[PDB]
């Protein structure tokens, strides 16, 4: 956090330097993926470095750069997070069966269904409309609707 | 005079506290050792140029010349050096090592009256081996426009001696050659 | 309809999102129109105007009911429940058509613009354009295609790989061949330059000896790092990054190529036209990585150099060049092509 | 508008339609306030135009591209006209003119249609078969030059080098022009005679002297000096040996510094004087290392400083300074030498080779400008153009460029057809033939897409001040009686309308893309017909 | 339909001819009184700063005066390529341009021919024009006597145009020894003319040695003999080391007054490899700072100091010797010789003057004269002077003037026009009619006839006398051979070439196209 | 009374003439003539 600046004093560092960031990202990753993880939910901006470790098995990115976008994701699979490169818990680990990439709207979304067993809160709901302001007074219909399902709870 | 900064470029690094008594002895020393020097010459007065990218003469410096009874003297144009070293007979001194009594001058009195708040600073009296001597004359008066004009009129003077040493010879004027040549032609225009 | 905005941009079309696009509507009730354009272009592409005259109509003649007696809900009711017999209608209509194994389909998507007389010649290579697309992808930025101020339409041609422009003239261009039989496909994302290694550039050096050791020392991992992928065998180099003078000219002696100054967009669509991936490190290549094809040749097309890839076994990417007179010629290929395409 | 406001588009009041019929003659009249600026360019009669930019530059120029490119204009239809005559020059590189005209023909015989009635679908789509069916015509009756020698082959290239060099200033040593051109090309050539490279060759111009100045050499214009100039001007080779060794370099003579930012801490005066001792023993070390190689003149890409002077005139090594990079690919290709980056890697293979490195003064104080020139052929042609004004070196260099692209569509096989206002005649009166049996709705089609191709014949019949009438009656007759298809309009008055005795060819693929853009664009203005534009 | 935008003048008419010829038709009449011995200096009043300047030379009025005009602009560039490529004809370029233009106006207007005849006519009349210079020059290479008598000619012909017409006599010695001096370096960036206000205009001279506009610094003597002179570029003066990533850890001031000391040392040891050299002056282009200043006096060597990098060209020259630098081997390096030096002063800035010296390889002129005004026109003059022989020495044939280059032409120009039967004679004609005026402008400046005086030379040289000419201190036909006076042949080759292709740019032009001013 | 606040008094024709800012190119001649006059003699600066 305090000037991060590098520091080279003769020739035997410069050379080990750039190889030691390759061997020591890479060895980060070995601890990551022999849980059999995936998929790994980002929460700010990933390096090309780390990138290049992650899609060599396989492992799907995803970016939500906010905190309460990354807040609700939790919740469907039941994770709990670590700010720790480290190893993940397998208690602490979610279960997704698939992750689908499919063309909806014209543009690239990722889908996160789960199935019958093992199931999750906090689902959405796809909304098709050809007129945009027609969504905005729908979405607020079904506020008012999920609002009207908080009146059973209390009484 | 001033402390170390050379042009290349430099930092000073403090490692240990004890370090910060060291370089303070040693900065004032630096000053003393080259003021020592020129005691060892006995010279009495010294004229510093304009000092560019630092101070001429240090503040601290300044205590060991004024005990030691020096006269200083900053902030001297560059194009006149030619003329205090032609005049004075001394050569200049860039250096400490090159610094000796046979490049120095000589004077019988330097002395800065106080009159009419007007500083004035004159050498009285020089000595040397030099075929090339110089002079110096003041000018006052009430204000500056007086003080220009009587510079010019003097520089229209020294040219009418700088043309009869450089020419030889002269003409008598107040518009004699004027008719004089007017009358020649005038007899020669008419056989033309 | 030809429109120009304030900006001084020339734009001609006959589409129902476009040209609502350009023209900046402030009526806050006949935006609901350019949202339906907008949305039929969005999940179909074609018959936008037609959406457009329907809506209006409907409205025209909802004008005479509002002006009689009639309240607001009993003419959506009307519309509402009739829609629900209309699409129900339209499945009766439908086909389910199997025999037979697309051509024709794409004859009248063609319609109402520049390339539906030249149908014969732009439909045999456009069916051919989705068939490379395999089922359950669909992927749209495969089919990015882009401007060529210059030449004729007719002498377009059909490309089974990418064509990218270079957009920058570097020291040893000129030296390296422009025809290979066997190319072998490499995509790099490191910087091949000599510069700062990563962020930063602080060097505390005491001794002037390892001056000199430490300044041979980033000329030796740097020709390290080119090694290593001289060493694959790998003819064409790609980078997102800016490639240096040093690396080009290194690249140069032995019969290498290699270009830069290209976007993700288009690294994307090289990387499934070649079958390879994208390697941001030279010490992990591999053999196996590396894509290819039949062969490559670099041809002048409008004053601009571009990078032929074809000729590929299992090819995912189909780009053709738009070649045209004026700006909107060539726009007008696309924005046709783009509306057939998606119907197809 | 019942009181309130009625306003759709963002600046309601600035923007303006156009409609109907109104909307048309806008556009044909637009055409022809263009065409009449063509029409007295066209054919080897013509006169050049004087183009004021707005920062004082002025441009003397015949071609229809820099004519309509440096043109301030407002009205969108001539705007679509300046990128067809732009479309013409960076491809082909010739008729730029002529689709300006052909286009406006076009246009100006769809007006007459277009009042009696007709779609101006069916007025597109009858330009589009009638085109296909002029170029299926044109592509059966040129005949192929590919079963000629070489020696024969090079003529044909002076029959279009003679025919694109004139019709432009550079039309008096237009001779010679031709045999330049040609020769450019003798020299970098493939040896199939197929695709050659167009980027070796770049054009250079030189203000000062006069045309019969210019001549050919064979490398690289550099506008600068030699190093330090006490050495003579004119190098030699030595007496024995393969040639001069030319040697490049990207590397400034400097001690190697990181290129990142450094902190070279001297705590010591013993560190401080072997720092001198590194100081000077970089250059001693540098100039055994060039002395080795056997190098005799050297290419620095990002200069040296003083201290190298002394070295390389003492040792009798020329050197320059501030060489651009762009350069330095034209001196790779043309001495076929290898460009080092450092000298630890140089090696006697990498050096160039060429004949002999000299300059001259070019006059009094203007500058000195070196020259390179080689024994044998290369890679690479650099014509050397002179000119008394800077306004007719500036005309040859874009007057030569496109004979060099005339000649460079004649690399491609079997493209050859006779212009001088044959093809247009030949591909016009096949057209109202076919009418006659084709007649449909769109028989005035094909008259009108007839009578516009035969505008260009009487366009050369404006320039060269002859009959209209009677030049295409003649023609037309003489058409009708014999089927020799090589017969044209010719204004320099040699006799003889017959065209392959005089020698004029055009190339057969400039030539049908002159009726593509043509009626690709005539398809594009027919089909508006709102015209909303801005206020500025 | 206006397709051209707001403010946007177009001509595609006949005044579209008539503003492109009237305007070459003012910057012609306006460099009339310029050409010949007896025309008048012009006068320049500018718009920035009231700093005036007086000059004869039509390439320097043309590109000082305004002129909005696209035909003006051809005269202009032609105009500063002549005064590029030769230095001299620049006006007769603007006038005889203008008059092609002039004499093919009433071709287009009275007699309505084509301007595609115009120019066809002007390149069989050019071809002709040339090859009647391939027969009249003279080549004086054999001798060096007289071609040293060439170059005193030439010189009497060009400076005679200038205000230096009565001087003429004394600077002709003085243009050709410079040139012999240089023994065919063409270069005049070689010649340094060193301004000088005050005197007679007859003052001036060629000292054989280089002039500085510097004298020594502090305390170096004026006069010396037996001076070794060595030259140098690098900065040697508080030497700041090629790479600036240098920095001294500092852990006491007391190991600081040693590195400031070191500095001193190693300047020390380099002044120290100065003086195994052996020499008595030393120079360098960088300002000399105080303490390399003080060493050079106990080793008896000179100083001079900021020296201007294209004056350490002429000084390397006239010295003979060689720029050095890194002093450790003094055995290849070479240095001049000279036999004394001695400060001088011309008016009130002092100058050191060199003479003895081994070398003569170039030379400097010092100019005298009232004004700065009349002082820059002769620096005009010389430069337009020694451009003209410096190239002579490059091109030895000579043809000869006063009239009778021009008629000349055209005799061997009206024999081919017979042969070219059609229209196309009246068009050659007129380049034959065009340069029948350039002898006539010269005989209306000097206040003589136009059609009697110009009808005697056209009969004198068909009777078969190819030197008859003008006189115009006399007005009457007069030989060239006894007068002498001649011009060099890439001269009138320059002039008619450059006068034919700027005729052929302002005739196929029809249209004007102007955009908006920016 | 000079452009700026400077004032000065000057019998010398050349200093005269040196501060009068002339319109006139031609008297403008005259200050150079002066000044020659000056550099080169020095005396009878008004009377050239
Ligand atoms: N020397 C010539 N003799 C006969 N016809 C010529 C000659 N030069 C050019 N032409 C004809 O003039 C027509 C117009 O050519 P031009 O407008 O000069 O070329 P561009 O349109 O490329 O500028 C061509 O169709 C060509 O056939
Ligand atoms: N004393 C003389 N007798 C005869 N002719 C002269 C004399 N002096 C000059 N001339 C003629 O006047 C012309 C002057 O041309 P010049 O003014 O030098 O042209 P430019 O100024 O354009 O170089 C020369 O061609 C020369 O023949
Ligand atoms: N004492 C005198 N009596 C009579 N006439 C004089 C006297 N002194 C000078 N003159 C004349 O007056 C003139 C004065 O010129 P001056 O004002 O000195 O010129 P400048 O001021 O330009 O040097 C001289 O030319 C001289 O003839
Ligand atoms: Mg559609
Ligand atoms: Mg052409
Ligand atoms: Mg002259």
């Amino acid at each position: 956090e305090t000037k991060g600046t590098v520091l080279l004093h003769n020739a035997q560092e410069m050379l080990d330097f750039s190889k030691g960031e390759e061997k020591q990202i890479d060895a980060m990753m070995k601890e990551i993926a022999d849980m059999g993880v995936e998929c790994i939910v980002a929460g700010a901006g990933v390096g090309e470095l780390a990138l290049h470790y992650l899609n060599r098995y396989g492992i799907l990115v995803l970016k939500v750069p906010s905190k309460f976008e990354l807040r609700r994701l939790c919740r469907v699979c039941g994770a709990t997070p670590l700010p720790r490169l480290g190893a993940p818990t397998p208690e602490e680990l979610g279960l997704v069966e698939t992750v689908k990439t499919m063309e909806i709207g014209g543009d690239r979304v990722t889908v996160f269904k789960q199935e019958q067993g093992e199931i999750s809160r906090t689902s959405t709901i796809i909304l098709r409309g050809a007129t945009q302001n027609n969504l905005d007074d729908i979405e607020r219909a079904i506020d008012d609707g999920v609002a009207a399902v908080k009146g059973l709870m209390k009484p | 005079i001033s402390p170390p900064k050379p042009d290349t470029e430099n930092n000073i690094i403090v490692n240990d506290y004890r370090q910060m008594d060291k370089i303070l002895k040693e900065e004032r020393a630096y000053l003393l050792n080259i003021c020592k020097k020129i005691k060892k010459a006995k010279c009495n007065v010294l004229l510093i140029q304009k000092s560019i990218l630092r101070d001429a003469v240090n503040d601290l410096a300044l205590h060991f010349l004024s005990k030691l009874n020096i006269m200083v003297v900053k902030d001297i144009e560059r194009e006149e050096i030619e003329f205090l070293s032609k005049g004075l007979g001394c050569k200049p001194i860039a250096d400490i090592e090159l610094f000796t009594e046979d490049r120095l001058g000589s004077a019988d009195l330097v002395e800065e009256i106080d009159s009419d708040g007007s500083k004035i600073v004159r050498v009285t009296g020089i000595r040397n081996n030099n075929a090339r001597p110089t002079v110096s004359v003041v000018i006052r008066g009430a204000n500056n426009m007086i003080i220009d004009e009587t510079e010019r009129s003097l520089h229209d003077a020294l040219c009418v001696i700088r043309c009869l040493v450089k020419e030889r010879g002269l003409i008598a004027g107040g518009g004699a050659p004027e008719i004089e040549i007017s009358r020649r032609l005038s007899k020669e225009a008419r056989s033309m | 309809i030809l429109i120009v905005t304030s900006n001084q941009k020339t734009t001609i079309s006959n589409d129902g999102a476009t040209i609502l696009k350009l023209l900046d509507v402030v009526h806050p009730a006949a935006k609901t129109l350019v949202d339906i354009s907008r949305a039929q272009d969005a999940e179909v592409g074609d018959g936008t105007t037609s959406v457009t005259i329907l809506a209006g109509e409907l409205m025209k003649e909802a004008k005479p009911f509002l002006e009689e007696g009639i309240s607001s809900h009993l003419i959506m009711k009307g519309y509402r429940k009739a829609v629900s017999l209309a699409v129900e209608k339209i499945n009766e209509l439908a086909v389910d058509i199997t025999s037979e194994k697309l051509e024709r389909c794409a004859r009248t998507a063609m319609s109402s613009k520049l390339i539906h007389n030249n149908a014969d010649f732009f439909v045999k290579m456009c069916v051919d354009a989705v068939l490379s697309l395999d089922r359950n992808d669909l992927d749209d930025k495969l089919i990015g295609i882009k401007k060529i101020p210059g030449g004729a339409m007719e002498e377009s041609l059909f490309i089974n790989g990418v064509a990218f422009k270079k957009t920058f003239s570097y020291a040893g261009f000129e030296q390296q061949p422009k025809k290979f039989n066997n190319p072998k496909i490499l995509s790099l994302n490191v910087e091949l330059e000599l510069k700062a290694e990563k962020d930063n550039a602080e060097v505390r050096v005491e001794h002037v000896e390892d001056y000199q050791a430490i300044v041979d020392a980033e000329w030796q991992l740097i020709f390290e790092k080119l090694r290593q992928v001289e060493e694959t065998g790998a003819n064409i180099v790609l980078s997102k990054l800016p490639i240096g003078d040093l690396a080009t000219q290194f690249f140069a002696d032995r019969n290498i190529f290699c270009a830069g100054r290209v976007s993700a967009d288009d690294m994307n669509r090289v990387i499934q036209a070649v079958g390879g991936s994208i390697q941001s490190t030279t010490s992990d290549i591999k053999p196996e990585h590396l894509g290819t094809c039949a062969l490559f040749e670099e041809m002048q097309i409008g004053s601009e150099r571009y990078n032929l890839f074809q000729g590929c076994p299992q090819a995912k990417t189909c780009t053709l060049l738009l070649r045209g007179g004026a700006e909107q010629v060539i726009a007008e290929v696309e924005r046709s092509l783009h509306d057939a395409i998606m119907i197809v | 508008e019942m009181g309130r406001p009625f306003i759709i588009v963002k600046d309601q009041g600035n923007k303006k339609r156009q409609h109907g019929l109104e909307a048309k003659k806008s556009h044909i009249l637009a055409a022809r306030s263009v065409a009449s600026i063509i029409k007295t360019s066209l054919g080897p009669r013509g006169l050049d135009k004087i183009l004021i930019s707005p920062d004082g530059e002025i441009t003397i120029t015949n071609d229809g591209a820099t004519i309509l490119s440096q043109m301030e204009l407002d009205n969108e239809i001539a705007k679509l006209l300046v990128q067809l005559s732009k479309s013409q020059d960076d491809e082909i590189g010739d008729g730029t003119t002529g689709v300006v005209v052909l286009a406006s023909a076009l246009l100006d015989q769809a007006l007459e249609l277009i009042q009696k009635g007709i779609h101006p679908i069916k007025i597109a789509n009858g330009f589009d078969e009638a085109a296909k069916l002029a170029i299926s015509k044109l592509e059966e009756t040129c005949d192929d030059i590919s079963a000629s020698n070489d020696e024969l082959f090079r003529d044909f290239l002076l029959r279009a080098a003679k025919t694109s060099l004139g019709s432009k200033i550079v039309s008096k040593d237009h001779d010679r022009f031709a045999e330049m051109a040609v020769e450019a090309v003798i020299n970098v050539m493939d040896k199939d005679r197929k695709d050659v490279d167009f980027d070796l060759i770049k054009m250079q111009g030189r203000v000062g002297g006069s045309i019969s100045d210019s001549k050919l050499i064979n490398g690289v214009i550099l506008d600068k000096d030699f190093s330090h100039p006490q050495m003579p001007k004119c190098v030699l080779p030595k007496e024995g040996s393969d040639g001069v060794k030319l040697a490049i370099l990207t590397c400034p003579f400097e001690p190697p510094k990181p290129k990142t930012k450094h902190k070279l801490d001297i705590s010591s005066v013993e560190e401080y004087q072997k720092l001198q001792t590194y100081e000077q023993d970089k250059f001693k070390e540098m100039i055994d290392d060039v002395k080795k190689a056997g190098a005799d003149v050297v290419i620095c890409q990002w200069g040296f400083d003083d201290e190298a002077n002394h070295l390389l005139l003492q040792n009798d090594l020329p050197a320059v300074r501030w060489v651009g990079g762009q350069e330095l690919e034209h001196i790779a290709i043309s001495t076929n030498g290898r460009i080092v980056p450092r000298f630890q890697d140089l090696s006697k293979d990498k050096l160039g080779t060429c004949s002999r490195i000299y300059e001259q003064e070019f006059g009094t104080t203007k500058d000195r400008m070196l020259i390179i020139e080689q024994s044998k052929e290369t890679k690479t042609v650099t014509c050397f153009v002179r000119g008394s004004n800077k306004m007719i070196v500036d005309e040859a260099e874009r007057a030569l460029h496109d004979s060099l692209c005339v000649v460079r569509n004649l690399v491609k096989d079997s493209r050859v057809v006779y212009g001088g206002g044959a093809a247009e005649v030949t591909m016009s009166l096949a057209v109202s033939e076919e009418a006659d049996k084709q007649r449909g709705i769109d028989q005035y089609a094909f008259r009108g897409f007839a009578q516009a191709l035969d505008t260009i014949p009487m366009t050369l019949a404006e320039n060269s001040g002859l009959d209209p009438i009677g030049t295409l009656s003649t023609l037309k007759s003489k058409q009708l009686k014999e089927k020799i298809s090589n017969i044209g309009v010719d204004c320099l008055g040699y006799g003889s309308n017959d065209m392959k005795e005089l020698f004029v060819v055009d190339p057969f693929i400039g030539k049908k893309q002159q009726i593509l853009l043509a009626t690709q664009l005539c398809r594009m203005i027919l089909k508006i017909d709102n015209v909303i534009i801005s206020g500025k | 339909v206006q397709i051209f935008g707001d403010q946007v003048t177009e001509e595609r008419a006949e005044n579209a001819r008539l503003s492109a010829f009237v305007g070459a038709i003012a910057v012609g009449d306006l460099v009339k009184s310029t050409l010949g011995p007896k025309g008048m200096d012009k006068l320049l009043q500018s718009a920035s700063s009231n700093t005036c300047m007086v000059t004869n030379d039509g390439a320097t009025i043309l590109k000082s005066i305004p002129l909005d005009n696209p035909a003006a602009k051809v005269l202009v560039n032609i105009s500063k390529v002549q005064d590029d490529e030769v230095g001299d004809g620049t006006t007769s370029v603007t006038v005889l341009s203008a008059e092609l233009l002039r004499e093919a106006e009433k071709l287009i207007d009275q007699s309505k021919i084509h301007p595609q005849t115009i120019i066809e006519g002007y390149r069989l009349a050019s071809a002709a024009a040339l090859d009647a210079l391939t027969k009249a020059a003279v080549d004086n290479s054999h001798d060096k006597t007289m071609f040293r008598e060439d170059l005193i000619h030439i010189a009497k012909t060009t400076l005679s145009s200038k205000i230096l017409s009565q001087d003429k006599d004394h600077f002709a010695e003085l243009a050709t020894n410079a040139i012999l001096r240089l023994k065919g370096s063409t270069n005049l960036e070689h010649i340094q003319i060193i301004k000088i206000l005050g005197g007679k205009l007859s003052d001036s001279f060629l000292d054989e040695g280089f002039i500085l506009a510097k004298k020594f610094g502090n305390n170096q003597p004026k006069r010396i003999e037996n001076a070794k002179i060595l030259i140098a570029n690098t900065t040697l003066d508080t030497d700041k080391v090629k790479i600036f990533g240098t920095k001294f850890k500092v852990d006491s001031t007391a190991k600081l007054a040693q590195l400031e000391k070191a500095e001193r040392e190693k300047m020390k040891n380099k002044i120290a490899k100065i003086s195994k050299f052996g020499i008595n002056t030393f120079i360098n282009r960088q300002l000399i700072y105080d303490y390399p200043e003080q060493l050079f006096t106990d080793l008896g060597i000179n100083s001079i100091e900021h020296a201007d990098f294209e004056g350490v060209e002429r000084l390397a020259l006239v010295t003979g010797g060689e720029v050095v630098s890194t002093f450790d081997e003094p055995s290849k390096c070479k240095l001049g010789e000279c036999d004394v030096i001695e400060e001088i002063m011309l008016g009130e800035q002092p100058f050191l003057k060199f003479s003895g010296c081994k070398a003569g390889e170039a030379c400097t002129i010092v100019l005298r004269g009232a004004t700065d005004q009349t002082l820059d026109e002769a620096e005009r003059s010389l430069h337009d002077a020694l451009s003209v022989l410096s190239q002579t020495t490059k091109e030895t044939r000579t043809v000869l003037g006063g009239g009778c280059a021009e008629m000349v032409m055209s005799k061997a120009v009206d024999t081919e026009a017979q042969n070219i039967d059609g229209k196309k004679s009246l068009a050659v004609e007129a380049f034959a009619r065009a340069l029948r005026q350039l002898p006539t402008i010269l005989a209306d400046n000097a206040g003589f006839d136009s059609s009697e005086l110009v009808s005697k030379l056209r009969s004198s040289i068909y009777n078969g006398i190819s030197t008859s000419g003008l006189d115009l201190n006399n007005g009457t036909i007069a030989d060239m051979r006894q007068l002498g006076i001649v011009e060099s042949y890439k001269l009138k080759r320059a002039v008619v070439s450059s006068a034919s292709e700027a005729a052929e740019v302002l005739l196929r032009v029809d249209n004007i196209i102007r955009a908006r001013p920016r | 009374k000079t452009s700026r606040g400077e004032i000065i008094i000057s019998n010398d024709g050349h200093t005269i003439l040196k501060q009068m800012a002339i319109l006139h190119p031609v008297a403008r001649m005259l200050v150079e003539v002066s000044a020659a006059q000056d550099s080169e003699a020095g005396d009878g600066t008004t009377s050239v």
